[PDB]
């Protein structure tokens, strides 16, 4: 059983086989959660605003002993409430309060505290809070901000391998990105050498670095380098032999082991030379002195007699100094393997390319390689070489990217500290050479377990840090003169920085915008959309092929089949259905943990590398009741691939199927019987919709409509409500129960229906209640329905009888007709809403008020004018008409009695004042709804206002005196109830109260203690309700304030109905993307044997080579649905038995499959089955999951059922000829929606008008109108033609050549026709432009 | 730049006159006192350095302003580039007319038509509503033949459709790459707010009309008229610059309406009998016999050009169906009967048009191929077109040939692991062995859907 | 101002037949050079050409 | 890869194969929208020189 | 987001005299006298000078005192009809002239406005 209230009214059937173990998530989580721990008090420093206030805690003055902490922080409440910052036109935030403590301590004394000034607060700037949507109300709009979806800081070992080089070469480099700071490269070269690049600058000798770190030459060959052995002793040349370090190089000759040889000399070296050589003992080994230079030296070694210069480190060893070296003292001398066959080195070919050796010679080139001049002097230097990234100043980097590094290095410790040792960069590069030689594998930069997403909360933090450390500084500062001084600490915090700063943030930010508010499903997606372009990451839409690209590990963590059809195809991304963010910053998604065989119940989120290692199964694959595979052989993923394996190496296996689409695309029926590119496009033109009049759920769907009308906040959802008690199309009151609500409330929740509010996308919204009159309502269940919704079930378009048949061609490749009945019936018809707003603009010349006495009009415009200047509610305004009457005042005049004369006699004009009102574009046809006017403080100017002022007084009052009676006639019943059996009458406490008599002869013991407490009671509420109501005044009238020289706005709201015509883009939700051709009639338009005619006709050319095979099994599911409604309705009103309609629903609803349990009368008490049927009998609504649809077997099951044919075509007539057609095509019922491109908007039509200051040429836009673009490719098509004269008359007397132009028109006028070449003033504006510079040019004759 | 209230700061383009201008002064000032060598040297090189930003800025300094890191464009940055004068002032000039509107189809128009609608075809053609209403003497002045063009009486659209009569009008579709993207046409007044395109020439457009629009400009003088009737109409470009082969061919609905029209099952109705030749239209209507009958004998006189000046007639028995002699009824004289009969593919249509064009002028073609458009939206949507998921057959040996397939791969992976295989092959022929079955599958699924 | 950007007498005129001083004006003197105001009366689109 | 998509849309498409067939699709929408501007820089180039 | 910020130029009640004059016929002469006649325009609305004065600044001794008249009687019927007046009052002889004979009492309001106006001052 369901067991529900607002799902009992309409139950739709689903299809799903598989049974659901994960419930749906608040589909909300990424941006509510994410910025919750931001703003909430944290014990610990770990995130949020303590790990802000933390990190520049530490503030002490240059030798000054002075110190600034702070205990805690606290946000107060805001101002007004959600929607009185949309109304006004404010911000909604938080004032942040923030306790401190200057403690200063006494110079010449060691940590000597004299006193605190820890006691005052000081206010740090307004934070915006977060509505419960997850939207802002930012300047009195709604405005959403997308995460971004960047590399995650660390080390990356990038391949760079193809035309890089155009020589086959693979330069591995290695690259580090630390979170703030400076970046740190280690590109390669064909030449065999290690490049460092720090910030994409300028090239490094690659040994900088080890140089600069204290590491000598020796300290770098016995680090990078290893001396296996060397020994001399009478010229013997005998060395060790190591098989595991050296193996497999070619000997020349002389290879002997102690008397009996092992490898033979001259011949190839084998495996079982070297096992036999390692089997037996191996002692120092003669060679030859031809591979004395082939090695080189380590170490340098000198004379212990003579201290000279001779055997450098890293040189080759040559012949004549051999023979010195043998008699200096040094009988071991360091070499190298060079084994170039699996060892590179690397290294030593590099040391000798640096011009300087010295730590100085080398901590100077990196100081000249950042600034061109001002050499350093011996402080400059180390200083920007120490502050660049080892200070920890701008080198704290997201340690969560520590852990990150520590984990490429095969590090076990993960925590750790910001700032990084020479030890890491060692392990860099020796990573990096181990790579270069042959280790592992390079890094993915398209993985997910590479990369990370930035939510609100960490922005926030990011730009709360850097408009807090401009303070620091300040305080800092501030605090060095005139120590002292025992000031409070106000005059040292200043929050204009970050008041700016998270303004700057909030306001007008790249990844910060506006929300589409039609559809809402929209604003869900946009809610979960996931961008690249921004700071960091990527910088423009082209940055390459295979970043914007689908990746394998997108199977659980975003949406492939979801993304924009624009040129930033790849970028943008959506989250799925169960995706959550790691505590580091990761995606994550959820599995079903599966032990021996069995599945349990419990789910595990894993990352992308932890999916990586561990074997998952699928979702669609058979399940026994007892959690065992029916199948040995089952088809799952172990490392990237999807192959087939026993039921013993599965660990995971899938939660459902909608887990790797969106919310986006999963509602879309049938998705896998449409095309991929299809489906994608379907997707994003499903959010491109506009609700209308009358919403229509779908007779087919998924069933997450529900969870999408739920979570999109648009509607109006129960929380803690009872029986309710009154409705109306506005207010709502709902009466809690008992055991529910907490004591000291009178236990009432009301609500208060949005009607008619303009929306970001010129559009309207509007709720209206669905229970009339003493219905109860349990948590969580809806109470009205917002736009586009029905029932609580998100329904976008309308179902229309469809077919697939041509019509005369009326119905071309991407056009659809329409029939009469839709006009008729105001299908699609949508209502849009604008604004017109008017400042007063107060300038030198006086103030400007509205008086609606504007000279130069008659009465007939006047007539709709109030007697303050605005037009009332309710009034028509069709093209140019006055709604709002401003005037300007004009400069004083002399006594001028020629003036004088009209100054008199035609009144009080006197040229006084202009006719500067409102005058709206041009035509236009449309209502008035409501208007708004704001006024600063200090004016009394109005005239009108306090009518919109008492409304919303009254309005409030009545809301806030519901409850007053609710507790007065509590106490009254409380009164009568106290006063039982102590000798008071029914007629007395019935005709008046008095005070209960003041407790005159009740009981003389307790009753006049009772008497006086509740008339204690009733003074306490009194007092309340009258100091709510001066408070509630005092808010409505405060005031809001507008700009300097704008003395008062006014403005107006208009509404506009439009329906459909020829022209509109209406498509269906499997990629039609059709238009409108031409309205047919009713007759005309075909029907059946029984009469009724379609609404839809289109291509049925489409299907062939769009394959949408999902919109024809719609189509069926439909007509079956009608067919199953038509027989409902008809048992309806032929008036049968209650048995009769319960029987054949619950046969409708228990046949099809073993998908669920569901039966009447167990629930249903004989009346709710009678709603429940009058609700469905338009249509029967149909769920179907995304890859668990519904068969075509079960399609002709239920056709079969509602008394349809089993394929689905039907003989259908002429409604021009009356002839039957042959080869029968389908009927059927589909979802259409309507799109937002009418040609309401998209024509445009121009003659003449005016032109730019420069180069006298028209504008591009709508607005003032103005011409098209005429690219190159029109007159290059031109040119094909030869028309010379229709180029010429188009390129000279249509924009340039102002005089031409005007002669043109003249000769029009007259019939002339004639034009002339002139000059384009373009190219006299170039000529202009061209001389300014030192380029002579003159027209010569 | 006034931005918003008293911005008067002219920024990108004056901010480094000024500066150049300072420091010119400040230059001087300091040239005056005779200043030290040092400073005035720094002094020169500065303005130097000014100079060249103000002149080309972007090679040295990257001079920003002040406001945001946007850099300001210089004299030479206004020149050179995508946003440089030499792109709107070479071919980059907008026009007053530029039509915009939305585009449509339209089967009840001709291919030399367009569908304009009234509102449009009002403010464009304002100055000849005017020049007409002073030669009429309906208005006396220029204000007011304003006054009634702004009122829109009802003698305005009389004058209008009077004036746009014979006055061409050449549309274009915004994304063009060839000659026939820009083509001329008569303007017809139609209601709404969407422009009516000829079908045919869609093919020349590249269109679907699935929401795109669709530009139109009005010639004015006497030249650009004849410029846009003798060189720009689509009855001039039929055949494609770029291949010589009809273009104006029709779409899917008109061929597969003339493929469905002239077919035969085995014997279906009026199968059989001899009977006249365009007389044949009549047992269509009269339901007396179906359009798809076999071994029907017609009466067919053909009109050859074969002598030298003047055709000649020919009368014959032929052996053919109901709807290739309907089809013939609209052919015209000059083309051979021989040319209906090969089931009316799309390759035979655009064989027929070139014939027909080559042989008979362009007039005729034109006309024919306006007849074929007619003909096909007429039979397409009255006889058999239609759509349904019972059409799609499934072949039964698929499951059989995926089994067969799956075996064979499992073969191939055991002797693999056996180590007879090695991992290239092991890859090689399982894609072959795939292909081999991707193959025989299609077959299968012909076998049973052709001709089944 | 005088002698800078936009100036007077400088980078082209003002008002067409209006000098910026007040005197010479409504088209009665075509090319003549006031002394209180050397601003020329010709017409204000040769601004673009000086 | 070597195991095919065997399933026809009539019959549906299962997880592993729709998604593989989502980065052929991607990959030919990001090739039809990122080749125009070649054809259009060629035809630039073809009618510059000619 | 170039030089000229948008630039757009606004018409005004002087330019749009001046398109009347392309479009009405009057000679070269008639042409000439016209463009010196709206260049007197002010804001207000009237000619500025006189009617002899335009005669005088035209510096040719040839051309009538009536030929002006005969242009200016003209002028004053274009757009806002008694634009160009000559001393606020023949403003309301022209705009009254305009509108047709069947108001009620136009007779009398002409006798008022010909000769009665310093009357009607008071």
């Amino acid at each position: 059983m369901v067991y529900s209230y607002t799902e009992k009214k309409r139950i739709r059937k689903d299809f799903g086989k598989r049974p659901q173990v994960l419930d749906v998530p608040y589909l909300l989580s990424i941006q509510l959660d994410s910025f919750q721990k931001f703003i909430e008090q944290d014990p610990e420093g770990q995130y949020g605003l303590e790990a802000a206030f933390r990190s520049v805690f530490p503030i002490q003055s240059y030798s000054g002993n002075s110190e600034l902490q702070y205990v805690s922080y606290r946000l107060g409440e805001p101002v007004f409430d959600v929607q009185e910052c949309q109304i006004r036109g404010v911000t909604y935030s938080a004032p942040l309060r923030v306790k401190l403590r200057l403690v200063i301590y006494e110079r010449e004394a060691p940590e000597g505290t004299v006193k605190d000034i820890k006691e005052q607060e000081v206010y740090m700037g307004e934070i915006p809070l977060m509505t419960d949507n997850g939207t802002f109300v930012i300047n009195g709009t709604e405005r959403v901000i997308v995460s971004q979806l960047h590399r995650s800081p660390g080390v990356f070992f990038d391949s760079d391998k193809g035309k890089t080089h155009s020589s086959g070469k693979v330069l591995y480099n290695a690259r580090i990105i630390p979170y703030r700071g400076s970046w740190l490269d280690f590109e390669f070269d064909p030449k065999d050498n290690l490049f460092v690049r720090i910030d994409r600058r300028r090239k490094l000798p690659a040994t900088i670095i080890l140089r600069a770190l204290n590491y000598t030459t020796e300290q770098i060959l016995d680090l990078f380098f290893e001396k296996v052995i060397f020994e001399i002793r009478d010229n013997k040349l005998q060395m060790e032999l190591v098989p595991e370090r050296l193996r497999g190089e070619t000997a020349s000759f002389d290879i002997e082991a102690n008397g009996k040889v092992y490898v033979e000399k001259g011949r190839r070296i084998t495996a079982r030379h070297i096992r036999q050589l390692e089997k037996d003992d191996v002692k120092l080994i003669e060679v030859p002195v031809e591979y004395i230079a082939g090695k080189v030296v380590a170490k340098d070694y000198i004379d212990e007699s003579t201290g000279e210069l001779i055997c450098a480190a890293n040189m080759e060893l040559s012949l004549d100094l051999l023979a010195k070296l043998s008699q200096s003292g040094h009988k071991r001398i360091e070499t190298l393997f060079t084994n170039d066959l699996d060892h590179g080195p690397y290294i030593s070919e590099t040391l000798r390319v640096d011009p300087t050796n010295d730590r100085l010679s080398a901590l100077v080139e990196i100081y000249r390689m950042m600034r061109p001049g001002e050499p350093p002097t011996r402080e400059a230097a180390e200083s920007l070489f120490e502050n660049l990234f080892f200070s920890e100043d701008r080198y704290d980097l997201s340690a969560v990217g520590r852990m990150k590094f520590n984990r490429s290095l095969l590090r076990e410790e993960i925590e750790g500290s910001g700032i990084l040792s020479k030890d890491d960069i060692i392990d860099v590069m020796k990573k990096l050479i181990d790579i270069r030689n042959g280790k592992g594998e390079v890094d993915d930069i398209d993985h997910l377990g590479n990369r990370r997403i930035r939510s609100v909360g960490e922005m926030a933090e990011n730009q709360f840090r850097v408009g807090l450390v401009r303070v620091e500084r300040a305080v800092k500062e501030r605090l060095s003169l005139g120590d002292l001084d025992t000031l409070m600490p106000q005059d040292m915090i200043n929050a204009k920085p970050i008041s700016a700063a998270v303004k700057e943030f909030f306001g007008s930010s790249q990844l910060s915008q506006f929300m589409d508010q039609n559809n809402p499903l929209s604003e869900i997606t946009h809610k979960r959309r996931i961008s690249a372009l921004g700071p960091g990451g990527l910088t423009r839409e082209r940055a390459g092929f295979e970043v914007r690209d689908v990746h394998p590990t997108h199977y659980g963590r975003v949406c492939p089949i979801e993304t924009p059809e624009g040129p930033n195809i790849g970028l943008i991304n959506s989250l799925s259905v169960y995706a959550q963010t790691n505590e580091y910053g990761f995606l994550e998604t959820p599995y079903r943990k599966v032990t021996d065989g069995v599945v349990t119940d419990e789910i595990h989120y894993l990352s992308a590398i932890e999916e990586g290692n561990y074997v998952i199964a699928q979702a669609n694959s058979n399940l026994d009741e007892e959690g065992h595979f029916v199948e040995d052989l089952v088809t799952c993923r172990s490392k990237g691939e999807s192959s087939l394996f026993s039921r013993d190496q599965v660990d995971y296996m899938d939660v459902s199927t909608q887990q790797v689409v969106s919310v986006g695309a999963s509602l879309i029926p049938f998705l896998e019987h449409d095309d991929a590119n299809r489906a994608l496009m379907g997707a994003n033109m499903q959010r491109q919709a506009v609700p209308t009049l009358r919403a229509d759920k779908p007779l087919v769907g998924t069933g997450m409509e529900r969870a999408v009308a739920v979570d999109s906040g648009v509607t109006a959802v129960a929380k803690r409500g009872g029986v309710v008690q009154y409705v109306d199309a506005s207010r709502i009151v709902i009466k809690v129960n008992e055991d529910e609500m907490y004591p000291g409330e009178a236990g009432i929740d009301i609500y208060n229906l949005t009607k008619y509010t303009r929306s970001n996308q010129n559009t309207c919204i509007n709720q209206m209640p669905c229970v009339s009159l003493g219905e109860p309502v349990e948590r969580g269940d809806v109470l009205a329905d917002g736009p586009s919704t029905d029932l609580g079930e998100l329904a976008l378009g309308q179902n229309m009888r469809v077919a697939f048949m041509p019509w005369n061609g009326y119905n071309f490749e991407d056009s659809i007709l329409v029939s009469e009945r839709v006009v008729q019936e105001d299908r699609f018809t949508t209502i849009h809403i604008q604004e017109l707003a008017c400042v007063s603009r107060d300038t030198k010349l006086g103030p400007e008020e509205i008086t609606a006495d504007i000279p130069n009009v008659g009465e007939a415009a006047l007539s709709k004018l109030d007697e303050s200047g605005i037009v009332y509610i309710g009034a028509e305004v069709t093209g140019g008409d006055i709604l709002v009457g401003k005037v300007t005042p004009k400069g004083e005049t002399q006594l001028t009695p020629e003036e004088k004369l009209l100054r008199a006699i035609f009144g009080e004009k006197a040229s006084d004042v202009k006719d500067s009102s409102l005058r709206v574009p041009n035509g236009v046809s449309g209502t008035v709804i409501d208007v708004q006017v704001f006024t600063r403080d200090g004016v009394e100017k109005d005239k009108r206002a306090l009518e919109i002022e008492e409304m919303q007084l009254k309005q409030a009052k009545k809301d806030l005196s519901e409850e007053l009676q609710i507790l007065e006639a509590g106490l009254f019943s409380r009164i009568r109830a106290v006063l039982v059996a102590g000798g008071v009458e029914a007629e007395k406490l019935d005709k008046l109260p008095r005070d209960r008599w003041l407790e005159l002869g009740l009981t003389d013991e307790e009753k006049q203690n009772q008497l006086e407490q509740l008339a204690e009671q009733y003074d306490e509420l009194k007092h309340e309700f009258e100091k709510k109501l001066e408070a509630k005044r005092r808010k409505i009238t405060q005031g809001d304030d507008l700009a300097p020289g704008v003395l008062k706005i006014v403005k107006v709201y208009l509404a506009v109905k439009r329906r459909i015509q020829p022209g509109d883009k209406m498509a269906g939700r499997h990629g039609n993307k059709g238009v409108i051709s031409k309205i047919n009639p009713i007759e005309d338009m075909p029907y059946d044997e029984n009469g009724t005619p379609v609404d839809i006709v289109l291509n049925p050319l489409g299907v062939p080579s769009r394959m949408n095979i999902g919109q024809i099994l719609e189509t069926h599911l439909g007509m079956a649905a009608k067919g199953i409604g038509d027989k409902i309705n008809a048992m309806l009103k032929q008036q049968q038995e209650v048995a009769k309609l319960r029987e054949f629903i619950q046969r409708a609803y228990d046949l099809g499959a073993d998908v669920r349990q569901k039966v009447d009368l167990s629930t249903f008490s004989d009346e709710e089955v009678m709603r429940l049927a009058e609700n469905l009998r338009k249509g029967m609504p149909i769920a179907t999951p995304v890859f668990d649809g519904a068969k075509e077997a079960e399609i002709k099951e239920l056709l079969k059922l509602g008394d349809l044919p089993t394929s689905g075509q039907i003989r259908l007539y002429d409604g021009r000829t009356g002839e039957q057609f042959e080869r029968p095509v389908t009927v059927g019922y589909m979802y259409m929606l309507k799109l937002n491109h009418l040609v309401d908007d998209k024509m445009h039509a121009r003659s003449t008008g005016s032109y730019s200051l420069v180069t006298q040429q028209p504008l591009g836009g709508k607005a003032q109108f103005g011409g098209q673009r005429f690219g190159e490719m029109e007159v290059w098509a031109l040119e094909a033609y030869g028309a010379a004269y229709t180029l010429q008359e188009m390129l000279t007397v249509k924009s340039d050549d102002v005089n031409g132009r005007t002669k043109m028109y003249k000769n029009i006028v007259d019939g002339n026709h004639q034009m002339e070449p002139g000059m384009p003033e373009s190219f006299n504006v170039l000529l202009k432009e061209i001389r300014s510079l030192g380029i002579n040019i003159e027209l010569e004759d | 730049v006034p931005l918003d209230g008293g911005r008067f700061a002219t920024s990108d383009l004056n901010d480094l006159y000024r500066r150049v201008i300072n420091r010119n002064n400040r230059l001087k000032r300091l040239l005056d006192l005779a200043a030290p060598d040092i400073i005035v040297r720094n002094e020169k090189r500065m303005l130097q350095e000014a100079v060249d930003a103000l002149l080309d800025n972007g090679r040295r300094g990257r001079a920003i302003t002040g406001s945001n890191k946007r850099p300001l464009k210089s004299l030479a940055d206004m020149i050179k580039g995508k946003q440089g004068r030499f792109r709107q002032n070479l071919l980059g000039k907008r026009v007053d007319y530029s039509g915009r509107s939305v585009i449509t189809v339209g089967p009840y128009l001709r291919l030399h038509q367009c569908g304009l609608p009234k509102k449009m075809a009002l403010e464009l053609f304002k100055p000849f509503i005017y020049g007409k209403l002073e030669l009429r003497g309906l208005a006396t002045t220029i204000k007011a033949a304003k006054k009634m063009v702004e009122r829109e009486e009802a003698v305005v659209w009389d004058i209008l459709d009077e004036v746009i009569r014979e006055h061409p009008v050449l549309l274009n579709r915004a994304p063009t790459l060839h000659r026939l993207g820009i083509q001329a046409f008569e303007p017809v007044l139609i209601e709404g707010k969407a422009i009516q395109l000829h079908p045919l020439v869609c093919a020349a457009y590249n269109a679907d009309f699935d929401g795109d629009q669709m530009a139109v400009h009005v010639p004015l003088t006497l030249e650009a008229q004849l410029e846009a009737r003798a060189l720009m109409m689509s009855t001039n470009n039929i055949l494609s610059p770029a291949n010589g082969e009809p273009i104006i061919v029709p779409s899917q609905d008109v061929v597969l309406g003339l493929y469905y029209m002239t077919r035969d099952c085995v014997n279906a109705k009026g199968e059989g009998m001899v009977l006249t030749g365009p007389k044949e239209a009549e047992r269509l209507y009269r339901s007396g016999l179906a359009s798809l009958h076999a071994r029907v004998k017609v009466r067919i006189t053909e009109y050859e050009k074969d002598a030298n000046g003047e055709l000649v007639a020919k009368t014959s028995l032929k052996d053919t169906t109901v709807g290739r002699a309907i089809l013939w009824m609209i052919v015209p004289k000059g083309l051979p009967y021989s040319i209906v009969n090969q089931a009316l593919g799309k390759k035979a249509i655009s064989k027929m048009l070139n014939t027909c064009y080559r042989i008979l002028g362009l007039k005729p073609t034109v006309i024919f191929a306006d007849q074929i458009m007619y003909t096909g939206f007429a039979y397409a949507a009255r006889s058999g077109a239609s759509v349904g998921i019972d059409d799609m057959v499934i072949p039964e040996k698929k499951h059989e040939i995926i089994s067969e397939a799956e075996a064979e791969v499992a073969e191939i992976q055991e002797q693999f692991q056996s180590g007879l295989v090695t991992a290239g092959e092991r890859y090689n022929k399982v894609i072959d062995i795939w292909a081999a079955a991707n193959d025989r599958v299609s077959k299968a699924m012909m076998d049973n859907l052709q001709t089944e | 101002e005088r002698d800078g950007l936009f100036c007077a007498r400088i980078f082209g005129p003002v008002k067409d037949y209006e000098c910026l001083c007040g005197k010479y004006k409504r088209l009665k003197h075509r090319g003549v050079i006031c002394e209180k105001c050397g601003v020329e009366v010709t017409q204000t689109k040769v601004r673009r050409e000086r | 890869i070597e195991t095919p998509i065997t399933a026809n849309f009539r019959e549906g498409l299962n997880v592993l194969q729709y998604f593989i067939s989502t980065h052929g699709a991607r990959k030919g929408l990001a090739d039809t929208a990122l080749k125009t501007a070649n054809s259009g820089y060629l035809t630039r180039r073809l009618v510059d020189v000619a | 987001e170039l030089p000229v910020y948008q630039g757009e130029t606004t018409q005004t009640l002087q330019d749009y005299l001046m398109w009347q004059v392309e479009l009405t016929p009057f000679t070269d002469t008639d042409r000439a006298i016209a463009t010196s006649i709206v260049d007197a325009v002010d804001d207000t609305g009237y000619l500025t000078i006189q009617i002899e004065d335009i005669v005088d600044s035209i510096g040719d001794d040839e051309i009538g005192l009536e030929e002006v008249e005969a242009v200016l009687k003209r002028i004053q019927r274009f757009d806002p009809v008694g634009v160009a007046a000559k001393d606020l009052r023949d403003c309301l002889l022209i705009q009254l002239s305009q509108f047709a004979k069947e108001t009620p009492w136009l007779e009398e309001a002409r006798l008022i406005i010909s000769d009665h106006l310093d009357l009607l001052a008071n």
